[PDB]
Parts: C-alpha cells; structure tokens; sequence
C-alpha cells in the first residue's frame, strides 16, 4: 500500500518541508497532488521510475525525488502560505487503469507562530424535552479556538469508542470568517436512546485529536506550547 | 492537431547489454491490408514477438517463453496490444502520415557533367519512385549506361547518378531525362558537344 | 481538455438516485474513471468506462457515456448514506501513453438518511460559555441556510461516522453569546416546527 | 513481409552500463523523430513535421522507463549474458554534386553498429564545424545505423569512427 509521512505538519514560511512517500505495490509510476478548493486535484511532480520525475502542472515551488522504486518525496525548500494545502501520493503500475493514493497530508505554512491556538472543548447534555419527546437523546460536541483545522473528532462511551449515533462536521468552520488569520471551530452529535442516557452510570466522553507543534519545535510566548495534543470535555447520565 | 501514437512497451516482471523494442506496422494499399508486429530484442537476439497474424504473442527463443505465456493471459495486455493494429497503426496512417509522409513531394535537381564519360546527377528529392534515361540526339540509349543504387541521404531526401559512355563530335545534344511523382512534365537537361 | 462537473454539490435522502455529471471538452479523450474520495481520506478508483462503450454497470454505480455531446453521468440508485463523499470525474486520453489523468473538479455528493417518523423539532442543550440549539428530524422540505449574523454559527451537514449502525440522523446546531425560537429565523422551516 | 510503405514507431533502445536510452519513430526508413530524454523534448527531422503533427514526449518517457526496466530484468534472466560486439562499416559521399567552391554538405554512412556507442569525427585534424549526426537507425538484423553530416566549403577528409568491435579506429578517406 501507498503511505504518506507526516500526515499533519506545521511549518513556517521559509522553511525547508518534505513530505515523502512510500509504496508497497511494485508500481513504476508515483504522482505527487495536492487537493485545495475551487480547484479539485492538481498534479505536482510524478516519475516512471527511480531516478526521474517530470515536471507536473504546477511544479513552482516544489522539487522531486525518486531515489528508489519504492520512495518518491516532495521538498519545498522555500514554503509559502500559498503552499498551505492536503497533498497526496499516488503509485500505478505502467499503463495502469487505476491510481492507488495515500490517506493524506494537511500542510500549513504560517507567517508567524502566534495564531497557533489548540481547542477548547466542551460537551452538552441532551435536552428533557427531546427526551420526553421523542425517548431520544442527543449530545453536542464542540471545539472552538484552534488553529489550523487539523483536528479528528471522536466520541466514547464507557471506555471505548463509540461510532452509531455519531455525526461529525466535515470540515471546521471559521470563527471570524473576515479575518485572514480566523480560528475554527467543530462541532459534534450523538444520539442515544433516552433510557441509556438516563442511566448515571454510563459516563459520555468527546475527545478531539489537535495536530501542532512538534517536540523539536521551539516557542517563543509564554502561553503554553500548542503540542499536538487530546482535548476532552466528557458529562455523566442524568436522572 | 493531429498526433502520433506509439504501442506500449509490454513489461516483464565492462560487459555491456542491450534491449530494443520496435513497432512494425505494415501497410498495404493504404489501410486496405494492415500487418502489425512488435518485436522485442534483448543482445541483438529477437526473443518475444507479436504478430497481427497470429493474434497472440509467441517467444522466438527459449528466454522468452516466461513473457510471451504471459502477456497472453491478462486480456487488459493482450487486447490492447491487438487493438494497436488500429490505435497505432491504422491511426498514424489516416493521421499525421497523411498530413507529413505520404504528402512530402521534392524536385530533384538534374545537372549533367563531363567527368569521356558523361554524368546525370539527379538529388534531393522523395519520394523514392524516379526513371532516369540517357538521349543522344533524341534517341533513348541503354547501352553503356549505368547508374548508383538509389542513395538514401538520410535527412528525407534521395540522390540517384546515370553515367553514360560516350563520345563528342561538335554538334551532338545529350540529354538527361527524369521523371518523378514530384514533377508535373519531366525534367530534360541538355547537354551539347 | 479540461474537465468540467455540475452539481458542484448534490444532497439527496436515502433511497433517491443521486446523478453526477461530467464533461470534457477535448475528444481525444477515451478512459473515463470515477474516483471517491471519503472525508479525511484519499480517493479510490469506484467506477470506470472507455469510450468504445457507452454504460458501465456494477451494482448500484452505473457510468452513462455519451460520445457524441462529450458527455458522461455516474448514476447511484438507492443511494446509502455511506455513499456520502466527494465524486471525481477524470479523463485520459490513453494513446498519448503520458500517465497523467485529467481530473474534474469533485462533486460532493451528501446523502440524507430517511427519518421514519419526521419529527422537526428545536430542542435547547444544557450550557456549559455559550448554549447550543439543536433543530432535528425535519423532513424533505426543509433548507437550513446560514446565519444572518455573525457571532451566530449553525452547521447543518455532518457526515455521519461510517460504522454508525443504530442512530442515524441529521440535525443542525446552532450556537452564540440568543434564544433557539429565533436561532433559525434565517431558514425554511416548517410549519409543524416543535419548539417546547 | 511484403508491403507498400514500412511505419516503425515508438523503437526503445536502452543499454546498461551508461543508462543509455534512444526513443525514435520511423517512416519507410526515414527518421520522423526522436525523444530527446534529457530535455525531455520531441525533436523532428524535419521542423516542418513539427508543424503538422505533433507527438507527446512522455510516452516517450514511459516507454523508455518500461525498456530499462526489461533491460534489468532480462539482464538477470540470461545469467548475465553480454552482448557481443561488431565491426562497422563507414562510407563517405557528398550530399549535392561536388563543386570546387560552393557550398556542400558530406555524409558519412556508418552501419553494422552493434552496441549503439560509436564516436564518429572527422584534413588530418580533428573537426567540429558543421557536425550534425542522426539518430541510430534499425536494421532487419537489429544492428543500428547512424549517419554523420559535415557542412564544407570544398577547396584543393577522413571520417574517423571509434568503436569496439574496431581493433583500431577506422578511417574513409575523402
């Protein structure tokens, strides 16, 4: 199979960024896209085999390495917040009718290191009214505040995690849709029966997973590092 | 515009060596009998090959019997490679050939010399289809005359020498006479003693 | 040689036929593989056709090629709420043996499951510094549309969690620094609407 | 096989050691094209083809990708068997009709090339003035072709080829 590394990076502009990728499948041929809205997937560098790449359609700014069969690597040496986006890796054999892609990388490229903010989380109990009004209960997760929208969402219950009655926003919203700089925002839901939630022992968790900075990274405010990090709010069933 | 197609290269899973690979399209009449027929070489040795007339790859030495079995079961490989005949082929014929190969036409440039011997230089035409003759005095002369092979100059054009042997008494006309596809009445050069 | 889809997003209730179209604008064009790409992953071939054939059938997914319009269609009939995801139309033209493939631009395609008994309802969750209202079991003929304000937030389309099994739905959240009788007086809201 | 014209398309050559690629097409035994690998650029014969067809350097690219690869695997098959060298064989002649001042171009037709890796040069001093050299061409024996061209003001030449099927370099004189 086709893995990307890393899968979430935060980086400045000026910096020195390599994704880099690596294939299991005995292709020839491995492609370098990248995934920003308004304009689908466009292709960056490929190659047919170790030691070329060619030139994609947008190849400013990024350079390429094939030094084996198997790996196949992007490098930006200048990043720039225009180079902020999802890239992914693909592979296929010669001739091949299908392309084989990588899971992802979110890539953001910052001015500065001020704006990196984590969440802050915080869950809400259902209503009684839903309850008596349709013997259903549901629960709203919400994290607010953090930058960059490189955040996973995941409820659990009762020590593990949990995926009926779960519905997750597909992508963050912006806080302060004027500014350049907004923080986001998710938001969460998950329904359960009204007689489980009215069970106090059954404790009710949100967790949300914020990718940042890194131990090698440095930080020059006294707030605390925005690590990469778990954020949970949780309540408890009540009467 | 109109683009050329090559096949695909079927893959296989000092001292020097070499591999080769070819497409032999085969036209006859035009598109009225196409023959297709791609070879793969390995030293020098043709050792794999497809022929449209047997429909399916066979190995022409021992060291391609792997690649040939092959490339016969997966039918993504092996009709693709039978279905060249018209996507290469067929398609670089009806194609670009007709707006560059089969419509290039070049005049030749007839100029005759007294190295006696006399000779007719014919050059730089395409395409290869030229008569050459010799006259003395209007009258065709096929003895003692001799031409080259024709010449292939490599950069799309021909070149084509008559020599006759002869002899001048003042007041003679030789003349060289060459007929061409490019030309619209042949080209006559003379030459008096 | 571009290629071009619409819708540029589509939302359908289970059990509809959701219809994406593509067309492409260089004819020489001959392969034509779909590509699905499911939230926070990376696509993966779901259906292809070439241009010697004009409907491609497996399962609920169907390709429709039409040569003459330059034109194609991905049919899904019964259309899960799985089925929720971003749908790329790409386009090779396979004699120029390049390797790049044209890639569409992706229509986001968000399947609503059916709701039994609807319900809509506005319901209040206990705060713990903003508070949020919940809009929920609305049927077909709502349209949450945004808030008319700022500092308002409502979201309205969550992909629900792939392995979920026992409580599908699809409701909308709305939160501020406000009450829930007003949060959604900037959308279609039915009349029937339950506001305790 | 008899026939009226003769396309030859997409011939990929590749040799290891060198990583020496060639990618051509072929018409009635004429060069259409090649597929410069480095520039990675479709060069024609005749510009002029250039401007009425057209052709996509990167099933070039592929294709030569595809022919490396074989190379290794093929390499590996045999045992390591290597290629066996041969002697080529050089001719010189002019383009037009040789004339004492004007303008001319020579040919030097060299063939039985066998491996594709020939230095071809030309007063009894070395010349680099008007050298265009073409790609190897196929023969039915799959040994190459090349031709040489020096542009000459003749006036009152040896072609020297350098391989290793040659004992000692060859030279035709003019």
């Amino acid at each position: 199979a086709v893995t990307q590394s890393p899968r979430n990076k935060v980086a400045v502009t000026g910096g020195k960024v390599t994704l880099s990728c690596n294939q299991t499948n005995n292709h020839n041929n491995m492609y370098w896209y990248r995934q920003d809205t308004g304009h689908g997937l466009r292709l960056i560098h490929y190659s047919y085999g170790a030691g070329s790449t060619e030139k994609g359609d947008i190849p400013d700014g990024y350079k390429a390495s094939r030094p084996s069969q198997e790996n196949f690597s992007l490098i930006l040496e200048l990043a720039t917040p225009s180079q902020t986006s999802v890239y992914f890796c693909a592979s296929g054999d010669f001739w091949g009718d299908t392309l084989y892609f990588g899971a992802g990388t979110r890539l953001s490229v910052l001015e500065d290191l001020k704006n990196v903010f984590p969440p802050e989380v915080a869950v809400f109990e259902p209503s009684e009214a839903e309850i008596s009004h349709t013997q259903k209960a549901t629960l709203v997760c919400l994290a607010t505040g953090f930058y960059p929208d490189h955040v996973e969402l995941s409820w659990w219950v009762n020590g593990k995690e949990v995926h009926s009655g779960v519905c997750t926003d597909p992508q963050p919203l912006k806080e302060q849709p004027a500014l350049n700089d907004s923080r986001y925002a998710l938001s969460s839901r998950l329904r359960v029966s009204a007689t489980f939630w009215q069970n106090p022992r059954n404790h009710f968790r949100c967790q949300v997973q914020f990718y940042g900075l890194s131990e090698n990274d440095e930080w020059t405010q006294d707030r605390a590092k925005p690590v990469t990090q778990i954020v949970s709010a949780e309540a408890w069933g009540r009467a | 515009r109109v683009s050329y197609y090559g096949p695909k290269t079927s893959p296989v899973q000092e001292r020097h060596f070499v591999y080769q690979f070819m497409g032999e399209c085969y036209f006859t009449n035009g598109t009225q009998r196409i023959r297709y027929v791609t070879r793969y070489i390995y030293n020098r040795e043709e050792y794999v090959r497809y022929d449209s007339d047997v429909g399916e790859h066979r190995a022409v030495t021992e060291l391609g019997r792997p690649d040939a079995e092959y490339w016969n079961s997966q039918p993504e490989i092996l009709e693709r490679t039978r279905a060249e005949l018209d996507t290469v082929c067929r398609h670089n014929y009806e194609g670009p050939e007709t707006h560059t190969s089969l419509r290039r036409l070049e005049q030749p440039n007839v100029v005759i010399s007294l190295s006696n011997t006399l000779v007719c230089s014919v050059t730089d035409f395409y395409p290869a289809k030229i008569k050459v003759r010799w006259f003395r005095n209007g009258q065709e002369e096929t003895v003692g005359v001799s031409s080259t092979q024709l010449i292939r100059n490599g950069d799309w054009t021909f070149q084509v020498l008559v020599m006759l042997e002869m002899t001048p008494r003042r007041g003679e006309v030789y003349t060289c006479h060459v007929e061409h596809p490019s030309l619209k009445s042949p080209i006559t050069v003379e030459w008096r003693a | 040689q571009q290629v071009r889809q619409s819708p540029q997003s589509l939302t359908v209730w289970e059990g509809e036929t959701a219809i994406l179209n593509c067309s492409y604008e260089n004819s020489a064009f001959d392969y034509f593989p779909w590509y699905q790409q499911f939230p926070g992953e990376g696509p993966a071939l779901l259906i292809a056709i070439r241009s010697v054939s004009d409907k491609k059938e497996d399962g609920r997914f169907t390709i429709f090629f039409n040569k003459r319009e330059k034109k194609l269609s991905l049919h899904i009939t019964d259309s899960q709420p799985g089925d929720s995801a971003t749908y790329f139309c790409a386009a090779s033209e396979t004699g120029a043996n390049t390797g790049k493939l044209t890639f569409g631009h992706g229509t986001i395609l968000r399947v609503h499951p059916n709701i039994q008994n609807p319900d809509p309802a506005v319901y209040q969750l206990r705060d713990s510094d903003k508070s949020v209202c919940l809009f929920t079991d609305f049927d077909s003929q709502t349209n949450v549309s945004q808030s008319k304000d700022s500092d308002v937030y409502i979201t309205d389309k969550c992909v629900l969690d792939m392995r979920s099994m026992d409580f599908k739905s699809n409701s909308a959240v709305a939160w501020s620094n406000f009450a829930c009788a007003n949060a959604f007086n900037n959308s279609i809201i039915p009349e029937d609407t339950f506001f305790p | 096989i008899e026939a009226d014209h003769v396309g030859t398309y997409g011939i990929s050559v590749y040799q290891s050691p060198g990583d020496i690629g060639q990618y051509t097409f072929e018409f009635d035994g004429d060069e259409l094209f090649y597929v410069d690998l480095d520039k990675k650029e479709t060069v024609w014969m005749l510009p002029e083809f250039g401007q009425l067809a057209s052709f996509d350097p990167q099933g070039g690219l592929q294709n030569i990708a595809v022919v490396k690869h074989n190379l290794g695997v093929l390499t590996k098959r045999s045992n390591s068997t290597p290629a066996t060298n041969e002697a080529p064989q050089a001719t010189v002649f002019p383009k037009s009709p040789v004339l004492l001042g004007q303008p001319n171009t020579l040919i030097c037709f060299v063939d039985n090339i066998f491996p594709p890796v020939i230095n071809i040069t030309w007063n009894s001093k070395s010349v680099a003035d008007g050298v265009y050299e073409t790609s190897f061409f196929v023969n039915r024996d799959y040994s190459f072709h090349k031709l040489s061209y020096l542009t000459f003001i003749p006036s009152d030449y040896d072609c020297k080829v350098e391989h290793w099927g040659l004992e000692e370099p060859v030279l035709k004189h003019w």
